[PDB]
């Protein structure tokens, strides 16, 4: 069995940047599932997983252009306090959701002022090259609800 | 200044002979007026911020976006200075009509300046007393009209141009002074009234200035005047320069006065432009073209008068607001919508007025 | 006086009537012309119209691959 | 010291309609203290108070044009119920505030609908000629709290 | 076609001779285009809202201001219908140039309508594949250019007019087809590019159409053409009606397509107007005047390509967003400010283009 | 073949170079012409500016006559 479109890849992985910073891991004891051929997986990683067999172990280097794109300052925008809801204090590092026309976009605070805030929408994985040690634990067909999501 | 300087410098270099051509003078007047307005804008606006509020302020973020807060008034001083500079640089100073336009424009500018200084610096919310304001307006307008009447009478300089009849051109006597007073003061007040919306007043003034530039070019040429059946005025030719300078200054101010305006025109600028349009429609015998092309201002004044008349006759009010533009704004129309729609109406009215000038 | 024409007097009167509203405004006090309540109504209408219900909601998830 | 501009005056006022219906009043034990001479009080009351002395008492009737002006139908407007977030429910008589260009102005709820409410910015003292009994308790020089308010 | 009926009825009534004058036809075409656009506006917007969103949701702020959701993206059908009806009514149907421009307008409108229908109605993010769109645009442009070349072989209809030198009048052979292709396709794309803001595309288009109307009037007469040293084209006279209809339709659409625009114009309208301007320039042999007067469009294209090249070559982008207007907007400039400042730039460019026309 | 002069050739080349950026838009795809990140930034700016409007606030009953 090999990866194919509309199939679900159950993934065990380790993510490190070019600087060696470990982002997060998914061990074989706790794999995670994603669709194939829909772009939810990182584009470089999605192309790497193409056609690989169950249990295959491989290491792939994914560049900044291949994952979330390069960091851009245009996505860093100032915003006042009144926009945020449901938080007592807008402490630095807090993350909020903005429902834009292009779908949901995570918003994270990078600087804070008593009555003013600065937020960054750039993904923490964007703007840095990545390397993935990846194993495909299992493969299966996606459910209709999963395809809907 | 420059025109005479170039005329004298021709004997050294023949290239400057081009400067005497009317088209070149008009184009450079437009360009220099616009450039002066843009150059003085950012620095002049900052000066008014401190004078009017005591501190230089900016939105500095999403807050106060599409907000009129922190925007100085009295911005018409830049329009006045740009127009005066352009006219003096590129208009033949020997032309009496140019000087009459300059005199009325500067007088109305000074009146507006004193009114705005009373309103802002001294915090006199009521501003200059209406009695003295209108007294000075009437004095200057009547002086200009009387000077024109004495300088010209029993000639086409005082004949009335019916918008659609060429044979019906009555020769006005002392009634010419009354008509000049009426038109000048009405135009000044109406353009002053148009300041309810920030960007509303200037663009119709620009279109009317272009129309009057075309008329003056037609009025200044024997062949064109005969073809269009309009009075021939020797000094009307130079009014193209002042009309083009008005266009340039208005566009330069609108560059900064666009909604959300960085600076309001105030009584200055608006009143001066109204006086300039009135004196242009007096010097050029096409006052009906002022009435039609400037139909926006006339409609606004008539709307205010109708509102007050209805509020007197009955307890009801015809309009949501005495000015029609505010009436539409309160109805739900966003301010830029009203701005651009009134600009469209003004352009259509200018084209219609030119058509009426053509069909006679 | 001027050498009027019987037909042109009507046109002159029409011109004066059309120019009258601009001149007649000179005798209308600012209090009736532009009540302060009217300015406040304008500003309140502009503020109320542009009010937006959009709010930034918090979130927490582990969807990142 | 007589009442004049920039002087804080302790006033025990009493407001009634032309029909004698009580609107608002203050006792001598709790008079209103504020700076005189800035159009702050209703212009009729401010004009009448000028020239009086401590312990002086008088009564005056003030017209609508000289106190909060006439009623304006433009100050009452339709607003969707979704605008008033942060409060569970709305009822007639509830009052709100609007930070507004060219001076903040309050509003009171006048009607409620399935998806909309109608709020009016006209003060209840506007549009009516009113009668004002006044007792002058004390007069003092300027103070900063009255300017802050 | 309506003009022919008036000419036929002239035999029975001499009053219909007014319908044959160029000025009357032009002004009535402008008026009828404006009126038909305004009349079709409200009905088209409501109908398109049902097609675009099913529910006819009330268009109100602040959603219609910033996000602009609920405003039908599809549009310009009213522009196309107004222009076509006005031209077919008040322009002679036998004039080859009338059909030469109408065919380009209709073809570009059809391609844009296919694209917009696929994007909106079918909710396909890809829309019409660019390959087919540009293939159809290229084939239409090449066909019209070949027809004109066959109708202009060994004729002044294939010459190139240098804006500042009358002596430089080369006669193009098959390269005329290349020039027509370049100008038409580039202008169409550029007008398509500048659709990102409300009313930013319908102007310059209005001023550009007015300027080309003036040039066509100059080109359509032997005396004026010789005086201005512009090529004389007999059939170019009817192009004045087309340009005036374009102006009327543009004003009518700006009545609705202005910030906050009620209805946008996607590929429809924008591509049609770009192709119309390109074919008008090709017919008038005034591509240089199209570049100068249409400076905003070429500047938009240059900014986009410069941004692409900066991304390709260096790690630092030049502009924040590929179109210059979006770059200014991201910098904090409000949408109406950039829109009307670009309008001012367009008006200046049109006046400068007319000045250069006068230089030669 | 057409009729040309070196000055005319230079002018034609300059005109074609100036019109080239308009024509080259054909070969640039929408994705590269309109980056997704920049479009998302535009949408976020628009929605936040809509949210940044001056909201209403509740008020008490205390008043000064």
């Amino acid at each position: 069995m090999k990866v194919a479109k509309d199939l679900v890849v159950s993934l065990a992985y380790q993510v490190r940047t070019e600087d060696g910073v470990l982002v997060d891991e998914s061990p074989v004891s706790a794999p995670l599932d994603y669709l194939h051929g829909h772009g939810s997986l990182i584009s470089g990683l999605e192309t790497a997983l193409e056609g690989h067999e169950v249990g295959d172990k491989f290491d792939v280097a994914v560049g900044a252009n291949d994952a979330y794109g390069q960091y851009d300052e245009n996505l860093v925008q100032r915003v006042p306090k009144d926009v945020f809801m449901g938080v007592d204090e807008l402490q630095v590092g807090m993350r909020f959701l903005a429902e834009t026309d292009q779908g949901p976009v995570p918003v994270e605070i990078t600087a804070v002022e008593d009555d003013h805030v600065v937020v960054d929408g750039n993904h923490m994985l964007a703007g840095q090259n990545l390397k993935f040690n990846v194993e495909v634990v299992a493969i299966r067909e996606a459910t209709e609800e999963e395809l809907a999501h | 200044m420059l025109v005479w300087l170039a005329e004298h410098l021709v004997k050294y270099y023949s290239g400057f002979n081009v400067f005497s051509y009317l088209t070149f003078r008009a184009i450079v007047s437009l360009l220099t007026a616009l450039f002066i307005s843009l150059w003085m804008g950012p620095r002049m606006i900052a000066h008014l911020q401190k004078l009017s509020f005591g501190q230089v302020v900016r939105n500095d973020g999403p807050e106060s976006h599409f907000s009129k807060r922190g925007t100085p008034t009295m911005g018409g001083i830049m329009i006045l200075t740009a127009i005066v500079i352009s006219v003096l640089l590129w208009a033949y100073p020997s032309n009496p009509y140019v000087w009459c336009v300059l005199v009325v424009l500067v007088g109305y500018g000074v009146i507006g300046f004193v009114d705005d200084y009373r309103k802002v610096v001294r915090k006199d919310t009521k501003g200059l007393i209406a009695r003295w304001k209108y007294f000075w307006m009437s004095v200057i307008a009547l002086g200009v009209a009387f000077a024109l009447y004495l300088a010209g009478k029993d000639t086409p300089a005082t004949q009335l141009v019916v918008p659609f009849f060429k044979d019906v051109m009555p020769q006005l006597g002392l009634f010419y002074i009354l008509l000049a007073y009426f038109v000048i003061v009405g135009t000044g007040n109406a353009v002053n009234l148009t300041d309810g919306l920030d960007g509303l007043a200037i663009m119709p003034t620009v279109f009317v200035a272009g129309g009057f530039a075309l008329v003056a070019w037609a009025t200044g040429n024997m062949n064109f005047a005969s073809y269009l059946h309009i009075p021939y005025l020797r000094h009307a030719g130079e009014l193209v320069i002042v009309c083009t300078a008005i266009v340039g200054a208005g566009l330069g101010f609108l560059w900064f006065n666009t909604y959300p305006a960085q600076v309001f025109m105030g009584d200055v600028g608006s009143l001066a432009l109204g006086g300039a349009l009135g004196i242009i429609a007096v010097l050029l015998r096409q006052e009906f073209l002022l009435v039609i092309m400037g139909g926006v201002f006339v409609v606004e004044t008539l709307s205010v008068i109708l509102q007050v008349g209805s509020f007197k006759l009955r307890g009801q009010r015809i309009f949501r607001m005495a000015p029609i533009h505010h009436h539409y704004e309160l109805k739900g129309w966003p301010e830029p919508r009203v701005i651009v729609r009134f600009w469209i109406i003004s352009l259509m009215l200018v084209l219609i007025g030119l058509a009426t000038l053509k069909v006679r | 006086m001027g050498h009027w024409t019987l037909s042109g007097i009507l046109a002159f009167l029409l011109l004066l009537s059309l120019l009258l509203p601009s001149l007649l405004i000179m005798f209308i006090p600012l209090t009736f012309r532009r009540p302060a309540s009217s300015w406040k109504a304008r500003s309140l209408q502009k503020i109320l119209l542009m009010a937006s219900s959009v709010r930034l909601k918090p979130l927490s998830s582990s969807r990142i691959p």
